[PDB]
């Protein structure tokens, strides 16, 4: 029953120790009897992968959470825990990185979070889309690593909906020659950009429309959690539709939303047989776990009945339970908002949408 | 060395003067006592009266004494008012509220060698009671294109009427998560109405002005209860 | 969001490294707003040194980033300065907090925190209280005679308050200039009635932050 903790900043410390002192047993019925210890990240990605490799395996734990913005190996990822724990089915909940390429079952046997990676924003992205009838669509991502996947997944949904998008290929990785594709882009069906690249492949993109005055009426930019943010807000137009997903922002609330799901977890395993403790990985030992496919299929194959967001019908991939969005908009940089998606179909809210092109209604898209 | 000049004439809320009775000043106009209250019990008994010798330092006069260990009238003065007292309780009732007496009574430590300040209230006009409010201009005064070119801008609002005190720098726009874009600046006060000139070298560069929806601020003083902010948008070059 | 105490330290040594308590207790630092200091000094307009990423990538103007290494404190939420050569123009309130990139409008505070670089010096010496009695045989105009005779204390900086201020009802701000002496005298005194005069005497709540210094009569 001993949980382990990997974070590296005090307040994450302090958040984890308080949220596993005072209700921790409110998730659920049964007492539990958790041992809850935090393990301090180390500046070197060696020196953190080896005290991990001697802790937690060791003190035989469940499950860890790695939330802390500063990660060590300067890439913002969780490599070396997740390299380590992986051989173990260790759910290595890697919820301080939306990377979909590190969030997919192939490479990764247990690794789950609590953040929309690119794969759920491209998801919620194609379901704004079908609400308009927004099939004619052109993706301008010049990120290449997760940009590929984030392509093959919009294509895919775009077959699955009976129609081909016009531009899913990529050209260059925060280039400035995009005029020729914007000139294009200026005769066709829908101007509904779609960029999902980093900060900088981004405000690159941002900059060279706006030297072209690409700001007109129509152009619906779709942007992800973490592409508008210091500085991009100015080199962006003004009004784009910034998706902001319930405790995803915040640092306290993420951490309290992850304990809340380790602890449902927790629960449904300890409701069930067949409760066994993780092999320890001492010396010599090289035994995996036999409660791992199981354990995956009651993460992401069922249900969770309560918990911190308190919501139902958990993805089958363990990335992020579809529940309502907070998504808000950025006109000059306000408090107005845009229809935010409620985990099902996008209801309308008070205020409705505000498009950068002048008018309110459903612009010339 | 205690006590220094300060910037402004009246003490103030936050004012270097110890020996000040009234924050801003004495409502006082004409014919009507003004008690300038000086007491000190320091150690400046020795061995007799206390020294305290109070001037004033009028744009125009300069300093000269009044009079010397409140006891003696001093000759050079035209006998006024009735200075007296021992001890620590000073009598400074000054009842004739002229065009002379409407200056700040440094109440200068006698037993002190460098030379001190004191009092600070002016006789002047105080519109920061019930009755006496102050209520200074609505517009704004756009920036220039030049400032603006400069990177380092000054969105400059007209206040005319308002005093050193009634500084509203508390603003409020759609919930803006800032921290410094103006200051208390000060000007020479008037006799008549308390005349001051309130300034502002709000940084606005090109960007940050396209960046700008709004421009709804706050100056509600004690008087100026409704004030017409002119939230304007971007292009007031 | 109110949390953000700016706390300057007034007794860091002259020309040296400024370590500014830029105390950030509130919502999580990821990139949001423009976390920096405002050298709002008398005489010159503010300069826009720049911001702070979610980890950490000094984003500053070049010129004020080799003699100015703005460190980054993530742990605590607490990052620090190494403001060296601390200059005549470098000493005034700084604002150590978050801004929203657009300039729409400050909700804060107008004054600061001015950072002194000051020392054991004869500017601050050893609280000499008086036996300040209200004169009841007093009659200011409309006003009272109250007020504080504390002096030889901390300068300018220092943080005298009324007595257990919770109302303000007078506690305004008041443009101030520096003594040459050091020995500065701040008597806060709020707006009390004329028939306040002699039945209960006010004096000022003299509290040193940087030299604890809780003496006051």
């Amino acid at each position: 029953v001993n949980i382990g903790a990997v974070l590296s900043t005090r307040k994450h410390e302090q958040m984890f120790r308080e949220a596993v002192n005072q209700a921790n047993k409110r998730h659920g019925s049964w007492k539990i009897q958790l041992n809850a210890t935090s393990v301090t990240h180390k500046p070197n990605a060696i020196q953190m992968a080896l005290s991990v490799c001697e802790d937690l395996i060791s003190s035989q734990v469940y499950a860890i959470l790695v939330s802390h913005p500063p990660t060590p190996n300067d890439h913002f990822t969780p490599t070396p825990v997740s390299y380590t724990a992986g051989f173990y089915r260790i759910p290595v909940l890697g919820l301080t990185t939306r990377m979909s390429i590190y969030s997919d079952k192939s490479i990764h046997l247990s690794f789950l979070r609590t953040v929309p990676p690119y794969s759920h924003q491209s998801s919620v992205w194609f379901e704004m889309m079908r609400v308009y009838n927004w099939n004619h669509i052109i993706l301008l991502v010049s990120d290449d690593h997760e940009g590929r996947a984030a392509q093959k997944r919009l294509e895919t949904l775009l077959e699955e909906r009976e129609s081909k998008a016009e531009k899913v290929l990529q050209f260059d990785p925060g280039t400035k020659n995009v005029t020729a594709l914007l000139m294009e882009a200026r005769e066709l069906e829908a101007r509904v950009i779609i960029l999902s690249a980093s900060e900088d492949d981004a405000a690159t993109v941002y900059r060279a429309a706006a030297m072209l005055n690409m700001t007109g009426s129509g152009y619906v930019w779709l942007v992800g959690e973490r592409e508008i943010s210091g500085n991009a807000l100015r080199y962006a137009p003004d009004g784009i539709i910034g998706l902001q997903l319930i405790n995803g922002k915040n640092e306290s609330a993420h951490i309290s939303d992850a304990v809340g799901v380790v602890a449902q977890a927790v629960h449904e395993l300890l409701e069930k047989e067949n409760i066994t403790d993780p092999p320890r990985g001492c010396v010599g030992n090289t035994n995996i776990w036999k409660t791992g496919p199981l354990f995956k299929r009651v993460l992401m194959s069922s249900k969770y009945a309560d918990g911190v967001t308190g919501r139902v019908e958990f993805n089958e991939d363990g990335d992020r339970k579809f529940a309502n969005y907070s998504i808000m908009n950025l006109q000059n940089r306000k408090l107005v908002q845009v229809g935010i998606y409620n985990g099902t179909h996008v209801i309308p809210n008070d205020r409705k949408i505000i498009w950068p092109g002048g008018e309110t209604e459903k612009p010339r898209g | 060395d205690i006590q220094w000049v300060l910037l402004l004439w009246v003490p103030g809320s936050t004012g270097d003067i110890v020996l000040t009775q009234s924050p801003a000043s004495l409502a006082v106009s004409l014919g009507q006592r003004a008690t300038i209250s000086c007491k000190a019990s320091q150690s400046v008994d020795y061995d007799g009266n206390s020294y305290m010798n109070w001037y004033q330092q009028k744009p125009g006069q300069p300093p000269k004494l009044l009079i010397y260990a409140a006891s003696n009238l001093e000759s050079g003065i035209p006998a006024r008012f009735s200075g007296s007292g021992s001890g620590t309780d000073f009598t400074l009732n000054i009842h004739p509220v002229e065009e002379e007496d409407a200056a700040t009574y440094y109440c200068q430590q006698g037993n002190e060698d460098p030379p001190t300040f004191g009092g600070g209230t002016k006789l002047e006009i105080k519109r920061a009671d019930a009755r006496t409010v102050a209520a200074p201009s609505v517009f704004i005064f756009p920036p220039s294109d030049e400032q603006l070119k400069s990177g380092t801008a000054s969105v400059v609002c007209l206040l005319n009427n308002f005093y050193p005190r009634e500084a509203k720098v508390q603003w409020k726009v759609d919930n803006a998560l800032q921290s410094g874009n103006s200051q208390e600046s000060v000007t020479e006060q008037d006799s008549k109405d308390s005349t001051y000139s309130l300034s502002s070298t709000l940084t606005l560069s090109k960007a940050d002005y396209e960046k700008h929806k709004v421009y709804a601020c706050e100056v509600t003083h004690q008087g100026l209860s409704s004030p017409v902010t002119k939230s304007f948008n971007r292009g007031e070059c | 969001d109110v949390q953000l105490q700016e706390s300057g330290p007034g007794l860091v040594k002259p020309s040296q490294s400024l370590s500014l308590t830029c105390t950030v207790t509130g919502y999580s630092i990821t990139s949001d707003y423009a976390w920096n200091w405002i050298r709002q000094f008398p005489g010159n307009k503010l300069e826009w040194m720049g911001y702070i990423s979610y980890s950490g990538s000094t984003g500053y103007n070049p010129s004020l980033k080799s003699r100015i290494s703005i460190t980054r404190d993530t742990s605590k939420n607490q990052f620090f300065l190494q403001l060296n050569s601390v200059t005549t123009e470098d000493t005034a309130t700084y604002y150590c907090a978050r801004l929203y990139y657009g300039f729409y409008g400050m909700d804060y505070w107008g004054q600061g925190t001015s950072v002194t670089v000051s020392s054991a010096k004869t500017t601050t010496k050893g609280p000499s209280v008086f036996p300040l009695a209200p004169s009841s045989k007093s009659t200011s105009g409309g006003t009272a005679a109250l007020g504080c005779l504390v002096k030889d204390y901390f300068p300018e900086p220092v943080t005298v308050s009324w007595n257990s201020g919770a109302l303000t009802s007078g506690v305004h701000t008041f443009p101030a200039v520096l003594q040459s002496s050091g020995l500065y005298s701040l008597s806060s005194v709020v707006t009390v009635p004329s028939s306040s005069l002699g039945t209960q005497t006010y004096i000022c709540n003299v509290n040193h932050k940087p030299s604890n210094t809780k003496v006051d009569k």
